[PDB]
């Protein structure tokens, strides 16, 4: 079971209500112990790609502190090496935060980290409350990835995910070198007497 | 009317009413001059949008 070569920590940070519990099901593995969301201050996922022929292992770590996680939550991006922040679009409140998560990553998490924007419950058009075009503006600033993911518009938040693994992998991998006529028949003693 | 330089001059010019059984502004968006533009909800009820319609 143990064959993959690296091990990236990602983590899964948004404003509570957003609907993370309900997005990371996609793009993660539905076993094992569920739930625990607020036994510790997170829920774990893990997933399996290979980039470049070499296979790679992702722990998702959807962190989220109501009001007890203080030191905690601080404590849970020791080494994250990436970051999926994830907002509504239905409330500007929860795009406000958008800017003070990046900044508790950027301050806390691991230095020179890759970090994305997703844009959960685009389906709901009915309320629509934030525009793609500030969104990808504001992405520019901080160059983060954005799209925005849905139910019935799936299958982009798997792509996202992978194009943050390759852009990871291509960030923190160490070139190395394929490393894989031996004489053959009776010696014969030559040492000194 | 003659209206001389830095002097207003009120002018009295009559309407007819305007008959709400044949105009139906109260079901009658305001019309997007630009439209093929991302939608954002302004944000009002019903009461306070019904009225901004109805002054527009």
């Amino acid at each position: 079971g143990y064959d993959y070569d690296y091990l990236f920590k990602i983590v899964l940070i948004g404003d509570s209500g957003v609907g993370k519990s309900n997005l990371l099901s996609r793009f993660t593995t539905d076993e094992f112990n569920i739930e625990s969301k607020s036994t510790i201050g997170v829920e774990f996922a893990t997933r399996t790609i290979e980039v470049e022929n070499k296979k790679i292992k992702a722990q998702i770590w959807d962190t989220a502190g109501q009001e007890r996680y203080r030191a905690i939550t601080s404590a849970y991006y020791r080494g994250a090496v990436g970051a999926l922040i994830v907002y509504d679009i239905s409330k500007s409140s929860s795009y406000e935060n958008c800017n003070h998560w990046l900044t508790e990553l950027r301050e806390n998490a691991d230095d020179n980290v890759a970090v994305g924007l997703i844009g959960n419950k685009s389906d709901l058009a009915h309320l629509r409350a934030v525009p793609t075009d500030e969104a990808k503006n504001f992405a520019m600033e901080n160059q983060m990835l954005f799209t925005e993911t849905s139910a019935l518009n799936s299958d982009n938040v798997d792509k996202a995910f992978r194009e943050l693994i390759v852009a990871i992998f291509q960030m923190v991998s160490k070139h190395q070198v394929d490393l894989s006529g031996a004489p053959k028949g009776p010696t014969i003693s030559l040492t000194p007497a | 009317y003659h209206v001389e330089a830095s002097h207003t001059s009120r002018i009295i010019v009559p309407i007819k009413k305007i008959d709400y059984k044949k105009y139906n502004f109260e079901n009658t968006p305001i019309p997007r001059i630009y439209p093929g533009r991302q939608f954002i909800q302004s944000g009002l009820n019903e009461e306070q949008t019904i009225e901004m319609r109805q002054k527009f």
